[PDB]
């Protein structure tokens, strides 16, 4: 629901999405082949 | 979970090594662990069940060799510096 | 001895004993 | 102390980071540590 989003808000009216309480697999999100970018800062994508 | 063992352990993302055994130190109802000096996780509870951990650190320390003159003889013997003699076998 | 008050466990640190123990001094 | 490193614990960083990355932080972590050791030791040499 947040990256699927029907409609995003504009940059200068940013949304926050807080996520707590499950499991998660972000495997998911940069095994796919459909993110241009995807840069991490302080962390590893293949440690998280 | 085991208990007296030296152990790797992962609570939460506290990483550590060492020997995991019940606490005598009482928490307080919700504080999540213990530093008892120098920012070294000393303890934890457990975020499956809810018991307390008291951690020691592994038993290490330096092992020197005694040995009379190479010219007068060969038999050597060892001494472990800071080891209980009970739990040498394993290094 | 019991006037005088006198290393906490840690990593890296260990303190070896004197040679010569307080009781043959 | 940090040293100026991500965090203040091997462990963190090693966890953390890849290893390209997580170097540079564990010799910003080394070198700080060696130094406080090295004017320790010339203190204990001095007060010896
Ligand atoms: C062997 O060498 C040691 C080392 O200096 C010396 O103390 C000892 O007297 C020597 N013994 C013989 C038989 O050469
Ligand atoms: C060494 O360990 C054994 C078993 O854990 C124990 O019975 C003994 O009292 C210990 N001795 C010392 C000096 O720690």
């Amino acid at each position: 629901e947040v990256f699927n989003a029907t409609r995003f808000a504009s940059v200068y009216a940013w949304n926050r999405k807080r996520i707590s309480n499950c499991v998660a697999d972000y495997s998911v999100l940069y095994n796919s082949a459909s993110f241009s970018t995807f840069k991490c800062y302080g962390v590893s994508p293949t440690k998280l | 979970l085991v208990k007296n063992k030296c152990v790797n352990f992962n609570f939460n993302g506290l990483t550590g090594t060492g020997v995991l055994t019940e606490s005598n130190k009482k928490f307080l109802p919700f504080q999540q662990f213990g530093r008892d000096i120098a920012d070294t996780t000393d303890a934890v509870r457990d975020p499956q069940t809810l018991e307390i951990l008291d951690i020691t650190p592994c038993s290490f320390g330096g092992v020197s060799v005694i040995t009379p003159g190479t010219n007068t003889s060969n038999q050597v013997a060892v001494l472990y510096q800071d080891v209980n003699c009970t739990e040498v076998p394993v290094a | 001895f019991n006037k005088v008050t006198l290393a906490q466990k840690f990593n890296g640190l260990t303190v070896l004993p004197p040679l010569l123990t307080d009781e043959m001094i | 102390s940090n040293f100026g490193a991500i965090s203040s614990v091997l462990n963190d960083i090693l966890s953390r980071l890849d290893p390209p990355e997580a170097e540079v932080q564990i010799d910003r972590l080394i070198t700080g540590r060696l130094q406080s050791l090295q004017t320790y030791v010339t203190q204990q040499l001095i007060r010896a």
